[PDB]
């Protein structure tokens, strides 16, 4: 379950970026 | 975002996070089965990850129409990230119960094994683990039998549990 | 965090196959 | 496995499985540095996973000896696998503290963040992040600051907190 997850880290990584401004 | 918030386990500003993000990387507005194989292809991609990720769109794909729009997509990252034990053993279920009969019969469990394996790059084992699970001995494992050994005290179960959890 | 976890898949398997008679 | 079971979340059952598969996979009896980086660039192989996997690595080591026995690799699959978010919090701010004295400052997350950026194959947002983390200003996060920003209802910190569960 952890691996189907991780899979996603460039999706939560895009998402936290986009609110640095 | 209200009745969103209202429905899964985040707040209002989690799901502002999480549509900003959903707005950019996927503009079509919904998930496609393609969008969610070439995910997995990339972060596993010394493998065929191909038929997992397609078991796990269908179980993202609530309604079976083929699209993931948002709110499908929040719903099951609520549970995988939020819920009991308990929700995400029967997020699970559904995943493996591949025909959405609300069953699980060998077959399923056999292509689901194979599926993973696909991607971490066999028959024997799953006729054994089945043949535990299917407490009636009718062919099919429900949702209560699955719930049953996939938190029950039994070394193989056990065993099967932890590669669950990490998988 | 699950990424962390999922590395150890492999393990997991091979733990699981070392029950499996 | 008695002190284990009464120590961890897991059952003598979970552990005598844990046991199994540490004795086979890792004869020596403890992780090596070197098989914390091995297991992270076979699962990470388009990137460079070792300064992440060092990180971690003394994550586990928490009597810092360089030797990583089973009691230790349970303790924190203990807490990994089946802690609060209270306790994996504290996991987590510790893996941060490189240099364990119970602070972390800006170079540390900024190593941090490099490492796991190294791993996925910067600065100003981290400069941002920090700020915003450090309540009191003086240039040092506690574990109470890490705790509380990190399960605050404040969009950049809710960005933050989504990219760690999924790390
Ligand atoms: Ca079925
Ligand atoms: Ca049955
Ligand atoms: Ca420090
Ligand atoms: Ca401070």
């Amino acid at each position: 379950m952890a691996a189907g997850v991780a899979a996603w880290l460039p999706f939560a990584r895009a998402a936290a970026i986009g609110w640095m401004p | 975002l209200e009745q969103l918030e209202a429905q899964t386990n985040f707040t209002k500003r989690e799901l502002q996070v999480l549509y900003r993000g959903f707005k950019n990387e996927c503009p079509s507005g919904v998930v496609n089965e393609e969008t969610f194989k070439q995910i997995y292809a990339q972060f596993f991609p010394h493998g065929d990850a191909s038929t997992y990720a397609h078991y796990l769109f269908n179980a993202f794909d609530t309604t079976q129409t083929g699209s993931v729009k948002f709110e499908d997509f929040v719903t099951a990252l609520s549970i995988l990230l939020r819920g009991t034990v308990h929700e995400k053993l029967r997020w699970t279920f559904n995943l493996y119960d591949i025909n959405k009969d609300g069953y699980i019969n060998k077959e399923e469990m056999m292509d689901i094994v194979k599926a993973i394996y696909d991607m971490m790059g066999p028959r024997q084992h799953v006729d054994v683990f089945f043949q535990k699970m299917d407490k009636n001995k009718d062919g099919i494992v429900t949702l209560d039998e699955f719930l049953e050994s996939c938190q029950e005290d039994d070394n193989i179960m056990r065993s099967l549990q932890l590669f669950q959890n990490v998988m």
